[PDB]
RNA sequence: CCGACUUACCAACCCGAUGCAAACUGCGAAUACCGGAGAAUGUUAUCACGGGAGACACACGGCGGGUGCUAACGUCCGUC
RNA sequence: UCCUCCUAAAGAGUAACGGAGGAGCACGAAGGUUGGCUAAUCCUGGUCGGACAUCAGGAGGUUAGUGCAAUGGCAUAAGCCAGCUUGACUGCGAGCGUGACGGCGCGAGCAGGUGCGAAAGCAGGUCAUAGUGAUCCGGUGGUUCUGAAUGGAAGGGCCAUC
RNA sequence: GGGUGAUUAGCUCAGCUGGGAGAGCACCUCCCUAACAAGGAGGGGGUCGGCGGUUCGAUCCCGUCAUCACCCACCA
């Protein structure tokens, strides 16, 4: 791709000098890209959750999966199998492509941006992060959407450590803190 | 059965309707009476009785209750609303040959009612249509002030799926309806449109014309706009669900614009007159229908008889 | 006056009461006292031993009450015929079998936690006998 | 002395008709194809070579021979198979 | 006790029925099943009736 | 707001010890029951069919229990 | 009246105005098959979003689930999803179990037709055990079986059903 | 000793096999009045007896206990 053969060459030579791995299948590598939008307002009307998939099949270049409620809880006035979220999963050359035009034309666009926190991993090397703004990426027009809705973004990786996963990240930069 | 005309037919019915209530008031009574007697005790070793015990029990029966629609029909609050609602300007409508509507002009001012009237086809539907924006007219010049929400009611009720049942067509399923600000119980909402109990499992197939109408409603009127376009709504109603209506329309702080062919209902609520004539004009006229009447008496024409009756046979 | 509190079932069967105990030895203190005889003891009577025992040794040293209730017994109404369903729950009784240590103390001296003993034992109603601790 | 006497109720004291479970040929006995060899509940004893179950998970014979109990498997459950002896 | 009882008769022309019951208040729409018909020795449909 | 500090603590969660259970079981008898073989013994004691019945108020004692007050020459079952 | 557990004494059964609960239905899919799948709960990071919504990975290992009581069972799932469907077939039925009988239940296999599967195969309702009412009398459909001199018919019978 | 019913705002009471939960007068403010009453405008209140339970909902449905109100305790 675009940055896979970046990778292929400098985050690969990095690492095999950075943990003495034996081994090119060492290294670590991202294998997925999860985008989550619960919109939890559904409830009230399914158009919500259909314009909040809209929204995420315009950013990235799939149909969201509706995902509903596993459990019924009393607290949120819901009940099992309310359709309640959208999640995209990205692999292989729309993940590489997502990633490079997130963290070039997406991260720069967010409203008083000035890094995004290093310490945010799940400890298995996964990142994680939210948006609170879905206009920060450029496939929104202005002109068709209604809200605001924010997004989230799972970066799955297979690092083992949030050390490997941080290591991984950082060489294509990546804006932290 | 009954001989007779429709009001001695209706003192007859509320007698009759009024008879059914004392006697099942009286039927209360005495099984509130009975039932006191049977919670008392044997005193002793006599009778009680098993004749009274059965009495008791058959008359504890079942009565039907009326399914009167009543008031109601919840017309829910749209936005508020500012001073422009809607104007159009030297609007123009034709189709091949025949023209409908020809340099029409009119502003409606907020909290209005207009009701549209005419003949068949002149143009009624259409200037809806227009209104709404599905149709675009030769001479342009609509336009609705940028707080209007529109709730648009359609002549013809061919949108429902006649397989879901009452509660799920109008809701669309989801428990909890939103209404603009508010967020409302659907079964609650359906209930509002007396569909009150079991009601809400009736299919929309199995509903019946009226059933049908009020379901309409019920769909059409959870958008909460603050404009209306009612376009015959009170088709399949009757006289009950019509007086809910037309109560319902006056306690309404938007403006709604109803097409009807009903002219005592149109005048028990319209404030603004628009009536359609021939080659195309749109006469518009602000005020009620006894005004209106008024106007044409000042400005009259010397005639009464409109028909023909030709015939059918030979 | 020890009971359980969120019992499974109301009401319980008389059951038979045979064979020899198994809490057989002190184990949490230095001192115990042994049930040498057979029968159930009562809620009222764990207590009246238990207030016998804390004042005798006043506040000093730790009691442990290794015997719970646990099993309701029922009774039926005074002057109420045979028949009509089981009486109601009234009280609840521990079964005790010959060797079971009911209480157990620590921190006070033998001579005391003898005679701290010998005042609860005179309230139930079962032979017991003073048991010291060993090294198995 | 209108004290001498009392009374009360009792709200449970039904119970349901025994419906005559349990293994009816045991191990080593010889049966003809048919014959009912356990009538279960759920799934006690569970089918092997040469019997069969019922809707009921009744387990009967599907063939002539005798009745024989194991304890085969990755689970430790319990198996009639039949021996056509 | 809202299953009333209905009976699909034969569509092959005998007059063969299977009965069963259906809940015609859920269920409004008539039911039709290709059964066995043993007059004609064939599976054809049968559709509710009374 | 972030709760910033007190339990001579009510307190299930995990661990170490210690109990209890008809409607608990990661265990588990003796007996009893079912089937096969082998003798010895037993006026076939077994089964089927047919003719005739009576009986269907039981009692106490031992053992296992429900109930009752771990009462009753109480009451209700099982077995002798 | 029926179902589940205990009493009930390790085969079956076993009483009391003994101790606890449930049923008088539901489902043309929630039935049949063929593929596929595996929970509860907790921890960590994540936009509104928290005690708990959706997301990601870790523990855990069925503490979940089963249309409804309780018991037994269920990973080859009997649990969850999807495509195609009507075996929720018709005539029978070796052999059993359980009843004092009336009756009730389980059932391989045979014949005719059928569905799913590439096939082996599975399917005669549902994880099982409740969800019910003899006979008489009468109703509906079919069947020349009968048809009070004869040919019809009425009325009967037989089959299905109310 | 046994049985039945009721429990909803400060008081008296209505309340749908679900839907902020309502009415009179009481309370709050403001008008009117020299000043109060009466009258007129606006407004707020709730343990739905309590832990419990099949439930898309438990006020009305769901065993129970708490209390107050009854009823029966006959032949004996
Ligand atoms: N696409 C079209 N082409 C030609 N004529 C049309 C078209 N659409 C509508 N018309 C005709 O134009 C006229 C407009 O009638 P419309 O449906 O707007 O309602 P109306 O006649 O005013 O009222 P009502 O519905 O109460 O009879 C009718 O005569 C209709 O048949
Ligand atoms: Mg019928
Ligand atoms: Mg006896
Ligand atoms: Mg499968
Ligand atoms: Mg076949
Ligand atoms: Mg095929
Ligand atoms: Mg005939």
């Amino acid at each position: 791709a675009k940055l896979h053969d970046y990778y292929k060459d400098e985050v690969v030579k990095k690492l095999m000098t950075e943990f003495n791995y034996n081994s090119v299948m060492q290294v670590p590598r991202v294998e997925k890209i999860t985008l989550n939008m619960g919109v939890g307002e559904a409830i009230a009307d399914k158009k919500l959750l259909d314009n909040a998939a809209a929204d995420l099949a315009a950013i990235s270049g799939q149909k969201p999966l509706i995902t509903k409620a596993r459990k019924s809880v009393a607290g949120f006035k819901i009940r099992q199998g309310y359709p309640i979220g959208c999640k995209v999963t990205l692999r292989g050359e729309r993940m590489w492509e997502f990633f490079e035009r997130l963290i070039t034309i997406a991260v720069p666009r967010i409203r008083d941006f000035r890094g995004l926190s290093a310490k945010s991993f799940d400890g298995r090397g996964n990142y994680s992060m939210g948006v609170r703004e879905q206009i920060i990426f450029p496939e929104i027009d202005y002109d068709k959407v209604d809200r605001v809705r924010g997004l989230d973004i799972t970066i799955t990786t297979t690092a083992k450590s949030d050390e490997e996963g941080r290591a991984l990240l950082a060489a294509f930069d990546f804006p932290f803190r | 059965p009954w001989e007779g005309n429709y009001s001695s037919w209706l003192e007859q019915k509320d007698q009759r309707l009024a008879q059914e209530a004392s006697q099942e008031a009286a039927r209360r009574k005495s099984i509130e009476k009975e039932l006191e007697w049977v919670r008392q005790g044997t005193k002793g070793r006599q009778s009680k009785g098993k004749a009274r015990l059965a009495r008791f029990e058959e008359l504890n029966s079942t009565e039907y209750q009326k399914r009167n629609e009543t008031n109601e029909l919840f017309i829910p609050p749209g936005p508020r609303l500012g001073d422009k609602v809607l104007e159009v300007s030297n609007l123009r409508k034709s189709y091949g040959d025949r023209l409908l509507i020809d340099s029409l002009s009119f502003s409606i001012p907020k909290g209005a009612i207009v009701g549209i009237i005419g003949p068949n086809g002149a143009g009624k539907s259409t200037l809806f249509r227009m209104i709404s924006g599905q149709e675009q007219p030769d001479s342009g010049t609509i336009t609705l002030g940028e707080t209007v929400k529109l709730a648009s009611v359609d002549q013809f009720r061919d949108s429902m799926d006649n397989s879901k049942t009452v509660w799920e067509e109008v809701s669309g399923g989801l428990d909890i309806m939103k209404i603009g600000n508010t967020e409302m119980p659907s079964r609650a909402y359906v209930g509002r449109f007396n569909f009150k109990g079991v009601d809400q499992g009736k299919r929309v197939g199995e509903l019946s014309g009226g059933e049908r109408g009020r379901l309409h409603l019920a769909k059409l009127l959870q958008v909460g706009g603050n404009m209306l376009l009612l376009d015959q709504p009170t088709n399949d109603l009757d006289i009950e669900t019509l007086r809910a209506l037309e109560n319902a329309l006056l306690e309404f702080p938007g403006c709604a614009m109803v097409i009807s062919h009903d002219r005592w209902f149109l005048d028990r609520i319209a404030t603004h007159i628009l009536d359609y004539q021939d080659e195309g004009k749109v006469e518009f006229f602000e005020g009620n229908f006894t005004e209106y009447e008024e106007y044409k008496k000042r400005t009259l024409g010397a005639d009464a008889l409109e028909p023909k009756r030709i015939k059918y046979k030979r | 006056m020890l009971q359980p509190k969120r019992t499974k079932f109301r009401k319980m069967h008389k059951g038979r009461n045979r064979g020899l105990a198994q809490g057989t030895d002190v184990s949490f203190g230095s001192f115990g006292l042994k049930a040498v005889g057979r029968g159930r003891l009562t809620a009222r009577q764990i207590e009246a031993a238990r207030r016998a025992m804390t004042r005798a040794v006043k506040r000093q040293g730790k009691i442990w009450i290794r015997v719970f209730p646990d099993k309701p017994i029922t009774e039926k109404p005074l002057a109420v015929r045979m028949g009509k369903g089981k009486g109601n729950v009234e009280y609840w009784v521990a079964l005790i079998q010959p060797g079971k240590v009911l209480y157990e103390m620590d921190g006070v001296p033998e001579e005391l936690a003898r005679e701290a003993f010998k005042l609860a034992a005179a309230k139930l109603p079962i032979k017991t006998t003073f048991v010291t601790k060993t090294v198995m | 002395m209108a004290h001498k006497k009392a009374g009360g109720s009792t709200r449970n004291g039904r119970d349901s008709e025994a419906k005559r479970l349990g293994v009816k040929r045991f191990g080593g006995e010889s049966v003809l194809a048919g014959s009912i060899i356990v009538r279960q509940r759920g799934t006690k004893f569970h089918a092997g070579a040469n019997v069969g179950c019922g809707r009921d998970h009744t387990l009967f014979a599907k063939a002539d021979g005798k009745v024989k109990f194991e304890v085969k498997g990755p689970k430790n459950r319990k198996f009639i198979s039949i021996e056509a002896e | 006790g809202i299953r009333e009882k209905i009976k699909l008769v034969s569509s092959a022309g005998t007059g063969h029925f299977y009965t069963t019951t259906k809940n015609k208040r859920t269920k409004p729409e008539k039911l039709e099943l290709k059964k066995f018909d043993p007059v004609v020795r064939q599976h054809v449909i049968y559709k509710e009736a009374k």
